[PDB]
């Protein structure tokens, strides 16, 4: 038996995981059976903290919990209503594991946008119709903070949509103090900010369908405006006024439109902000300390640190974050060096240059722990495979004396790797991505052991071995005088005799990696065991994790070279002895979308079929913060010429020559109806044949189960359709 | 842009 | 002898079928665009005039797509940038053009942005609406007197009509009505204040970065509908520093009792009006024939003038009651009505009498009184050879109402069925459109000598290119059911050979009060999937048909979607067993009522069927507008016929899509049948785990009659068919 | 309601 699109959509073979939750540095926290138990890392026992039947009387269950810090109370998130990417109101309960009740007096309200335990004690902070709140005390009333909350107007705490999807990555805009004295939030205001209007029909009871209004900025349109405030959370009384200071950004960048990029608690009289301009080709660090005297967080032009990017933007989406240490004197962040490699630089806080404690021809992804000794950071170094992640370790006193955590303890089932370093950088957690089945390790710092292994997917690899499944090839083709990477789903028991058909997976987005190797019960594994379809993905111009010279190519021309070089990819697959010269399609969702869309357009008569899922249209049609990172401004100053020389519908008539499937949801948040729609408008306004498919009330992930089953099935039959497949 | 709900 | 009618043929309109519309300034005068130009023809000889010259076109706009001339024909009205509303609304500019001077009018122009205008019925006047309020224009080269302060966008209309009343009650855009000599200027008013609002998005060009959402004062099933008020001006008062003088006529107790609707109004003397009100559940309609006062200025009904007309098994007439038409004194008017044995005829009423007494009977239903004289009445009906699918002129003579002849029955019986007529002002002289089931025939007549007098159009230019092209055969004939006969057509391929198993398709209409099987000639789709791909496509005139009797057309009230849909599955049945039809090759597609019963054909188990078109189908009846939905399904009401309208939605029948194909074409622009519909039936049927296929339309309407677009939906249905049939 | 019916 071969492994099934039933056995995809169900997901019959699971793939089991191990989720942590580090309260101390020795301590951490687990869930089995609906139990939630705390294991001593140290030796191998494990407490209870809260049983299983205890979940009652919480609306309807319980789909998070949150220990506050000092292990008194606890938080039952429960009634989940979903946003956007990760916005979401829910109603939360508290719990005195001590007392063994719960609290009735001075409930927290239903329809919280956003709450968080203090960084010590059960100081809790929640926000509330854009408005924030602080319950010192779980039986105690809440001190409001802000009085300006207004839906699609103020944002006080949370974010709007624009900076929760392309900038800050959460709904949340409210970091508290190491020792809980100031909470600092940040003021939104999408007043002037322009509404895109989709409709929404919701279940069959309605009569009449709602039009939702997002604060949606466009390129080239009115962005939000932020203000960065500090609250001393010490003079904190009804009948006293509530105390915060905004630190405005450095003037280098106040000159204009900006951005607040991220927020990191130095010391207690130490905040560290990172601001960028509306260009995202200047960045810089402004580190403000306290002033009892004043009551004022002032900085200076000593702890002022720019970064920018001529080859192309800053980072690789938003900036790189900084890591401070404890002394607060010295801080290290991942910038490019003069070649464009990412490593981690040495800055000192009050010294304006740098020192490069990592190089070489690879890619620093992330740091991920820092002790007063050592300093563990994941990289690709490893066996020289850009698509690799694994743990190291560099050394203050020595910057060569790094050693590699997890590179060899299984090279061949571990490839990809996670990390979860304790509080104090004691004991860490590594996690096996692949290529190999999961493989969820504990390890400590000191004698670097294997501890206590938690999972290994034995219900996996029993099920597995009856069943056919595919191989995974990942190799280098050599375009442009370089060497880029692609990986290939050959099916069940390849024969280079047979002319197989081809499935190029595409994405090839700024900075992107579809040629990883990790382990994914995917779509291609249904279409290469049963169908018997070569599923190829490759990673050219425009990558990541590569060098910056590959990033920073498609800077300021998108559509041109992510695309073209797809083109060349296939041609030299298609060169190969195993690829019917007929029989090729491309399939695409978001900017693999685009790209798909811009590939079938161009004529090169490589591709027969082609599907798209809410693919970007015409750029002017997507949110200023990422298009203007890369496109720039859709002006004739900037670049409007080559915003309406990348557009889908400029390359129609082409689209003649070839199938398309063109899917989108109806409501769509992010890559709007209106480019689907629109692109669609084009093709019937050329004499274009082709197919289309909405889906109702869908957001861009099309995600809901019978729609996400519609979607594969769907696209399955366009696609055996398309390869005469039976 | 923008991947689906990761993968 | 070997070229089929291609598809391109259709798409692209490769054979044309020329007309000839004319317009009676007078009883025996017309005037007709003739190569460009506008040229006052003659009826009694033929001689014509030329009226006014082409190229006289410049200047005034891109272009000039529509003209009124003024009643005196002294001035004349060109209509240029257009700008299509709903079905027959729409803005434009307007130029008003000297005839005697040969100038053009520059002092006091028409606003830019109108919304309607109308002449006076004599003379020259011009009333006219602009931002949904009356204005007045007694000569043209002078200032416009305002009438009505009130118009509000989307919540008041002066002299116009709102969504609802333009689609299922009126049937047009304006709310005016001159008196015969234009003293009074009788109009409408509506208040669509607490009237919910459709809201869908539409994307414009490809330039706009945020697409409009559009808002329509849409009355659905069930939800608050507009309030109407009527009045009557008195343009004899109106002076710049006078006030504006008007009464309002409104509905006697019966009709005011509750909600209400105007669906009617008449101008009978100068002094003399005719108002037609109806309940909202419709199967109550009464007329108040109202006289003016001379001294006090009021309309002032009375109950003898008060005419009532109810429907014990349905609603009132075929989509509202049917209009009467007064004599030219006003004692009494003809109006067409059911019987006792539920068939449609003129009855004739003394204005101040109740009981009305029927001149037509029969076992056939009449179409409508195209014109009245002293001496005879001329009407419609397809009582010829009694088939329902078939149009005649018909003359009764008033005195004597044996005496009944027809003017069209055999002129050419048979190339000539179908019939049209439009009559002289004074019916002196008609034009007799024959519409089918041969090549169109557009005969000029006389009122006397019933003769050919001129061919106006005989359509020889279709003939010439139709004769080296081989074109099918309309198949008109009968099947038993339910112990009556019910019609069917069906569009044969070319040289057809009685043996050969063929694939069908099944176009379906099959609404209230419905007609597919005609004697009209319509190069249509079907046309093509027959001469050139060999498909037989039918269609059955079954439950809910109408000219067909009331006992047939209301067998559908309160139970739409189920009778209908029954029967359209068992004559397809009875198709499968010809031997010329591949049973295991049945098709179904639909357009509106089409697409709803295609879809509810595909949904009910039947085996019949296999694949499936819906182009823009209702879903479910509550999402539909109030005047049509409450005529025949009810109120959504638990205490009316809610319980009927939970199990007449497509949704409901999601599992039964699967044994099916099913293609659910719709625009995303429709203020008609909304995208909600299609879209909410792709929710259930995505639910339920139903494989379909879609296509949206971006920024279409309800008809997807733009030309790129138009194209592509009957290119994206054919393939589907294609496929399908495996063909 | 049906198209505007030109077929
Ligand atoms: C919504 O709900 C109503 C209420 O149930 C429902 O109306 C019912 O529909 C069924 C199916 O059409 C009706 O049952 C049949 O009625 C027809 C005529 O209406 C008869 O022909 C059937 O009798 C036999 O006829 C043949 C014998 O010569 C047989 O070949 C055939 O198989 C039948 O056995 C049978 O009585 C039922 O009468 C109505 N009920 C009422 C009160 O009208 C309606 O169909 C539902 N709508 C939808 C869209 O589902
Ligand atoms: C949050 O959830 C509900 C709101 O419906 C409230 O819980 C109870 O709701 C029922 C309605 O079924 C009411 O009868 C009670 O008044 C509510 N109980 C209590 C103890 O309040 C709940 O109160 C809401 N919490 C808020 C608004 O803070
Ligand atoms: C300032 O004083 C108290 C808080 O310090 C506020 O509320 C009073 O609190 C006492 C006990 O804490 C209660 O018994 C009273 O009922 C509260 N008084 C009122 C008026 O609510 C008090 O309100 C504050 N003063 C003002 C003017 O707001
Ligand atoms: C950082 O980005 C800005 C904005 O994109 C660059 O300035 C623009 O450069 C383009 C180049 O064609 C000009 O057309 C624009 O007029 C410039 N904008 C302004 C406001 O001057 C700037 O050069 C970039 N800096 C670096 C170092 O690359
Ligand atoms: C945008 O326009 C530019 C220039 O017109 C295109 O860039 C050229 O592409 C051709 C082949 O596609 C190359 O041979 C040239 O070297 C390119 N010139 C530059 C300056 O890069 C580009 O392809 C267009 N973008 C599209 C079509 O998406
Ligand atoms: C239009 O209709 C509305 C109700 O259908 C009339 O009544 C007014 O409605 C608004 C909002 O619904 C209220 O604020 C007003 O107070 C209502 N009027 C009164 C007197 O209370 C409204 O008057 C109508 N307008 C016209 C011009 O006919
Ligand atoms: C006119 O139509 C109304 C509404 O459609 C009819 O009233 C309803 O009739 C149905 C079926 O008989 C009942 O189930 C409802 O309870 C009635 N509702 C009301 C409010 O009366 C009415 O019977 C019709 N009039 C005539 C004379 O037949
Ligand atoms: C932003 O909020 C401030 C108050 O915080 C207000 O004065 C202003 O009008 C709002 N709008 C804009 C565009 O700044
Ligand atoms: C009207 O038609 C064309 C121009 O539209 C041209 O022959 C001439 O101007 C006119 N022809 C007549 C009057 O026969
Ligand atoms: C009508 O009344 C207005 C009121 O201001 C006045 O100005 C005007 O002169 C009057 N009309 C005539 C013709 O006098």
């Amino acid at each position: 038996r071969t492994y099934t699109l039933t056995d995809y959509l169900k997901s019959t073979f699971r793939v089991k995981f191990y989720t942590l939750q580090w309260i101390s540095d020795h301590e951490y926290l687990y869930k089995q059976e609906n139990n939630i138990l705390l294991f001593n890392a140290e030796y191998g026992n494990s407490s209870i903290f809260l049983e299983n039947s205890t979940f009652d009387e919480l609306g309807y269950s319980t789909n998070d919990y949150s220990v506050s810090p000092d292990r008194q109370f606890i938080l039952f998130e429960y009634n989940y209503v979903k946003q956007w990417r990760h916005s979401y109101t829910a109603s939360y309960d508290i719990y005195d594991l001590n007392k063994r009740q719960l609290i009735t007096e001075e409930r927290i309200p239903n329809n919280t946008q956003w709450i968080t335990w203090s960084p010590v004690g059960h100081k809790l902070a929640y926000v509330w119709n854009n408005d924030i709140y602080v319950k010192n005390e779980p039986n105690l009333s809440s001190q409001r903070i802000t009085w300006t909350g207004k839906e699609n107007v103020i944002y006080n705490g949370v974010t709007d949509w624009v900076y929760e999807e392309e900038v800050f990555s959460a709904y949340s805009a409210l970091w508290w103090s190491p020792n809980g004295t100031f909470l600092a939030y940040a003021q939104f205001n999408d007043t002037e900010v322009p509404l895109i209007e989709y409709s929404f029909y919701s279940d069959e009871s309605l009569q009449y369908p709602k039009t939702v209004r997002i604060p949606y900025p466009k390129a080239g349109a009115e962005n939000p405006t932020v203000k960065f405030f500090v609250v001393d959370t010490r003079t904190l009384s009804p009948n006293a006024s509530v105390t915060s200071y905004q630190i405005v950004p450095p003037a280098s960048v106040l000159i204009g439109d900006h951005y607040l990029c991220g927020v990191t608690w130095v010391t207690e009289e130490r905040i560290s902000l990172q601001w960028i301009r509306r260009a995202q080709n200047y960045s810089i660090i402004d580190i403000c300390d306290y002033d009892e005297s004043t009551g004022r967080w002032i900085s200076s032009v000593a702890r002022q640190h720019i970064e920018i990017s001529t080859t192309g933007w800053v980072g690789r989406f938003r900036p790189a974050e900084p890591h401070f240490t404890s002394d607060g004197n010295s801080f290290y962040k991942i910038i490019s060096n003069e070649e464009g490699y990412k490593h981690i630089c040495h800055f000192q806080t009050d010294k304006s240059n740098c020192t490069f404690i990592t190089k070489g021809a690879w890619e620093v992804i992330g740091i991920e722990a820092l002790t007063s000794d050592y300093l563990y950071y994941i990289s690709n170094e490893h066996k020289g495979m850009p698509g690799g992640r694994n743990l190291y370790r560099i050394q203050l006193n020595d910057y060569t004396k790094v050693t590699c955590l997890s590179c060899e303890l299984n090279p061949e089932r571990c490839q990809y790797y996670s990390a979860s370093f304790s509080n104090k950088a004691k004991y860490y957690q590594l996690r096996c991505f692949g290529p190999g089945l999961p493989l969820y390790t504990l390890h400590s710092s000191s004698s670097d052991k294997e501890l206590r292994v938690l999972e290994d997917n034995s219900a996996l690899d029993k099920m597995l071995q009856d069943v056919q499944m595919p191989s995974k090839k990942l190799d280098v083709i050599n375009l442009h005088g370089t060497k880029f990477w692609y990986q290939m789903i050959l099916p069940p028991h390849f024969d280079k005799s047979k002319k197989y058909p081809l499935l190029i997976e595409v994405y090839a987005g700024p900075c992107s990696q579809k040629v990883d190797t990790v382990f994914r019960l995917s779509w291609a594994t249904y279409l290469a065991s049963t169908e018997n379809i070569i599923v190829a993905s490759f990673d050219g111009r425009g990558s990541g994790y590569q060098g910056d010279k590959i990033m920073h190519a498609i800077n300021r021309r998108l559509g041109t070279f992510e695309v073209e070089d797809q083109i060349e990819a296939t041609r030299q697959f298609s060169k190969m002895g195993f690829v019917d010269d007929k029989r090729i399609a491309i399939w695409g969702w978001s900017y693999g979308g685009y790209v798909t869309s811009m590939v079938l357009g161009a004529g090169s008569g490589v591709f027969k079929c082609g599907i798209a899922v809410a693919p970007v249209s015409k750029w002017e049609y997507y949110d200023s913060v990422y298009t203007e990172r890369y496109m720039g401004l859709p002006t004739p100053e900037d670049n409007l010429d080559y915003y309406r020389n990348s557009t889908v519908m400029s390359r129609a008539e082409n689209f003649k020559q070839v199938e398309y499937l063109l899917i989108h949801g109806t409501a769509d948040d992010n890559v709007h109806f209106q480019q689907s729609a629109q692109l669609s408008k084009a093709l019937v306004d050329a004499g274009v044949d082709f197919q289309t498919m909405w889906y109702t009330d869908e957001d861009h992930g099309i995600a809901s189960n019978m729609a996400h089953q519609h979607i594969y099935t769907h696209m399955s039959h366009f696609l055996k359709q398309c390869f005469s497949l039976p | 842009i923008l991947a689906p709900p990761e993968r």
